[PDB]
């Protein structure tokens, strides 16, 4: 305002924007006869609860692959050992950090491959000194790191090397919009028919909230 | 089957940048802005010791 | 400290991360950095360098700030049918003692 000269004039506001697609589309059908559900040695109902099961894990490999495809990529190699994969974790708050990302409810969602290393002989978990207790070698426990919650799932994409994301939840969001289950009879036998129908989408509306470690492994 | 008749919605609610935590204006000296609420000027002065002769 | 600076209090290598060198578990679980040396330690990306380590170590006392007029206004556009928002901050600062103001990177950016 004083090398205007105690002048000012008003700018024009502007905005930004992204779209979070509904376009996944998913089922389960099957059929079974009545004669089979009288002769078998006990309940089919393991069926029915296998597809509900089925679907939350396709949207699960989903939600996995979107936070792995679409968030940005941290810089590094494979872990060489224990205090490398510590580095990792701490290089990915740091990237979030460096974003403005909130602090309080950061989440490390780690393969099989990258929990190995917090597991490890070299683990700062897995020893009573550097750790305070001995909940990480008797219990294999993974508490929080660096204030960031750690949890393991076999569902994201790499299962041979380390992968992992790091990210604040409102930096990813997912609607389901239809999941619907119905018993039905078939036309041409003495038969159930059960089918359930997963309508779903999701996006990383902020991209810089989520960090992937191996993002290109498969 | 339907082109015309499925929306597309906007949310009601602006995402809010992500910005830095401001922390600086809290930790330096503030003690002048008592004197400060008036003038263009605030002028500061510092003793020089009287030195030591032999 | 800037971010590149505080990832090394709390890295692998760190005297922080270890229940063993520093009194506790809570700089491992919490990420929490504390005072060292007598020192407050605090964290900003209000530094000027982003991408390499950069810090400032002071006294409060070395440096003042006062803020004189901070105030927001209404108005409707003489050209248009709009809303007007403005806001004026009228402050200043010095480092009034030198000295007591410590800089490492002070280069960068």
């Amino acid at each position: 305002y004083k090398a205007a000269g105690r002048q000012t004039s008003a700018d024009a506001i502007s905005d930004t924007g992204v779209d979070l697609l509904i376009d996944q589309e998913k089922s389960i059908d099957f059929l079974v006869d009545d004669i089979d559900r009288v002769q078998v040695a006990g309940s089919l109902e393991a069926y029915t609860r296998a597809g509900a099961t089925a679907l939350a894990t396709d949207t699960d490999k989903f939600i996995a692959d979107m936070l792995v495809d679409n968030g940005t990529a941290l810089t590094g190699s494979a872990p060489s050992d224990a205090d490398d994969a510590f580095d990792l974790i701490a290089s990915a708050l740091k990237e979030l950090t460096k974003a403005n990302v909130p602090n309080v409810g950061r989440v490390v969602v780690v393969n099989a491959e990258m929990a190995f290393w917090l597991r490890s002989s070299g683990s700062k978990l897995t020893s009573a000194d550097t750790s305070g207790d001995a909940a990480g070698l008797r219990a294999g426990t993974i508490g929080n790191l660096l204030g960031a919650r750690i949890v393991e799932s076999n569902n994201l994409r790499d299962t041979d090397d380390e992968q992992f994301v790091a990210f604040h939840p409102s930096a990813a969001a997912y609607v389901s919009q239809i999941d619907t289950v119905e018993a039905l009879r078939d036309q041409d036998s003495f038969s159930d028919r059960i089918r359930a129908l997963h309508v779903y989408g999701g996006k990383v509306v902020r991209p810089t909230g989520v960090v992937v470690f191996n993002k290109t492994g498969s | 089957a339907f082109n015309n008749f499925i929306p597309e919605l906007w949310s009601d609610m602006l995402l809010e940048e992500w910005t830095a935590q401001t922390v600086f204006a809290n930790l330096v000296n503030r003690e002048y802005e008592g004197i400060a609420s008036k003038g263009n000027v605030v002028h500061i002065a510092g003793v020089v010791a009287p030195t030591v002769k032999d």
